[PDB]
């Protein structure tokens, strides 16, 4: 494939929820993760390169497979552990999926991380999108 | 802020 390269940015925001009981001592946090684009010049855009994200939470979780179709892609949750993750996200036309490592933590109240993926040229659609976010 | 599961 001829493929260019365009960067995500990983968005998360944690903060402990006092009226959950501790469990072990260890406090209930009400956490978050949204996923945005990254133009050529570093601002974020809306990441409308994928048609659907799949967050795969660690099997604690109920139903710990969790879709979302519409840019950022926001999930909440709630919990005591961090965790590493994968974060599925498939590109538009059946471009293809790409899994993105996340780890889920508590080390600052909100942390952003940022993952190259590299996207292919032969879906027109996705080919037009990508001109949004930079050259081709 | 260091707990992990």
């Amino acid at each position: 494939v001829a493929t260019v390269k365009r960067t995500i940015r990983i968005k998360t925001q944690q903060h402990i929820l006092p009226e959950v009981p501790p469990v072990e001592n260890f406090p209930v946090r009400q956490w978050s993760i949204e996923i945005v684009l990254l133009d050529d010049e570093g601002k974020e855009i809306p990441a409308t390169i994928f048609d659907k994200v799949i967050y795969h939470l660690h099997p604690t979780f109920a139903n710990p497979n969790r879709t979302f179709t519409d840019p950022p892609f926001r999930i909440e949750e709630q919990g005591w552990g961090g965790f590493p993750l994968d974060i599925s996200v498939f590109l538009l036309e059946k471009a293809g999926e790409r899994k993105i490592p996340h780890d889920l933590n508590f080390l600052q109240e909100s942390y952003e991380v940022e993952h190259v993926i590299q996207i292919p040229l032969n879906k027109p659609l996705l080919t037009e999108e990508l001109a949004k976010s930079g050259s081709t | 802020q260091t707990a992990r599961k």
